[PDB]
Formats: structure tokens, C-alpha cells, sequence
């Protein structure tokens, strides 16, 4: 789905949104996402990065490039293999082998519930494919096809859903809005958000030449 | 590193 959020990346800031703007009339309700990541940690020095999505479901992207998902029931495992393989378990019945993992995991679900703030906390199954930062942001890109920006400095965040060609943008005061991209492109919208567009399209580009 | 404290 990456090249296809490039095209709509592409359109919309091609249009020059923020040049009247009647950025408003651009959102649209029905097309909020279901996931997005409320919380991480980078450990990515010794063990990998942690996540926390919007449902509470957990999971953490591990150093050798594997992948352990906690379901919000707080049992129900899933384990993605470097080749992609996935393999469904639970806490209560898991292999010795993934022992080390699941505990890694515990401490890491721990922690972001007990510290951290829970991104979208005022809004009502994929997995984190791959990440990275750059000074300005992290960039988060989901199994599901979803990329996430969050930059770091105003701690304004960018979910882009390329399924149903829409941004989610919340801002500074943490209002969350969501917007269908074509309609970015046929009422305008702020520079700030406008710019945020531009450094996302550089983002997914990243993403799409290191694949 | 961590997100929003």
C-alpha cells in the first residue's frame, strides 16, 4: 500500500493546498482509524521497540528482526518469524523457546502502561513492520498498511490510512481530526499541516527505497 | 528514547 500513499501524497501537495481555505469541510468522521500506536519505547539497543496500540494490544519489534504481538486480553500471543510466518500461542501455553521474548515483552507492556501517555486517549491485529527516527520524528509503518509519524519537538502526530486515502492529524492541543486527502485537496488546508504533508510524503518515499 | 511521558 506504500506506493498508492505516495500517489495520494503526491496529489495533495501537488494541489498547494495552503496556496480561501476551508479546511473544515475536509474531515470526515467515517473515516477514523481503528488502529494507531498510543505508545513506544526504543530499546532498540539491546532488545528492540516496544509498542502499545490504541486498543491496548502490545508488541514489540525485536533486534533479530522478529515480532511478538500481545492481544488486550492479555494472554492471546501472536509470533511473526523474520521470513514473515506467523504463529498464534498464548502466555498460559507458550514454548520454552519464546520464553526469553514473552518476558522481555511483560516488562515492556509494564512499563508503557504504567509511564507513558496514551496517544488519541480522547477517541474511540496489525503489527509494526518496520520503524525508524530521524531528529524530527519517529516514523511508524503498521502491517495493515497505516504509516504513523509523531514529531517529536510539538508533539504533533500524522496517521495515514492509504486503504481509505485519509490523514488523521492531531495538533499541539492533542484535537484529533481526520480528513479525506481529495478533500485536502479541493478545500486547502493550514500551512502547518500542509508542511506535515510534505515531510510525510519524504517519509514514505524513505520507507518505499528501503524496502 | 520514549514516547509522551
Amino acid at each position: 500500500h506504500l506506493s498508492d500513499m505516495l500517489q495520494q501524497l503526491h496529489s495533495v501537495n501537488a494541489s498547494k493546498p495552503s496556496e480561501l481555505v476551508r479546511q473544515e469541510e475536509a474531515e470526515d468522521p467515517a473515516c477514523i482509524p481503528i488502529f494507531w500506536v498510543s505508545k513506544w519505547v526504543d530499546y532498540s539497543d539491546k532488545y528492540g521497540l516496544g509498542y502499545q496500540l490504541c486498543d491496548n494490544s502490545v508488541g514489540v519489534l525485536f533486534n533479530d528482526s522478529t515480532r511478538l504481538i500481545l492481544y488486550n486480553d492479555g494472554d492471546s500471543l501472536q509470533y511473526i518469524e523474520r521470513d514473515g510466518t506467523e504463529s498464534y500461542l498464548t502466555v498460559s501455553s507458550h514454548p520454552n523457546s519464546l520464553m526469553k521474548k514473552i518476558t522481555l515483552l511483560k516488562y515492556f507492556r509494564n512499563y508503557m502502561s504504567e509511564h507513558l501517555l496514551k496517544a488519541g486517549a480522547n477517541i474511540t491485529l496489525p503489527y509494526l513492520r518496520t520503524w525508524f527516527r530521524t531528529r524530527s520524528a519517529i516514523i511508524l509503518h503498521l502491517s495493515n498498511g497505516s504509516v504513523q509519524i509523531n514529531f517529536f519537538q510539538d508533539h504533533t502526530k500524522l496517521i495515514l490510512c492509504p486503504l481509505m486515502a485519509a490523514v488523521t492529524y492531531i495538533d499541539e492541543k492533542r484535537d484529533f481530526r481526520t480528513y479525506r486527502l481529495s478533500l485536502l485537496e479541493e478545500y486547502g488546508c493550514c500551512k502547518e499541516l500542509a508542511s506535515r504533508l510534505r515531510y510525510a510524503r519524504t517519509m514514505v518515499d524513505k520507507l518505499l527505497s528501503s524496502r | 528514547v520514549l514516547s509522551t511521558l
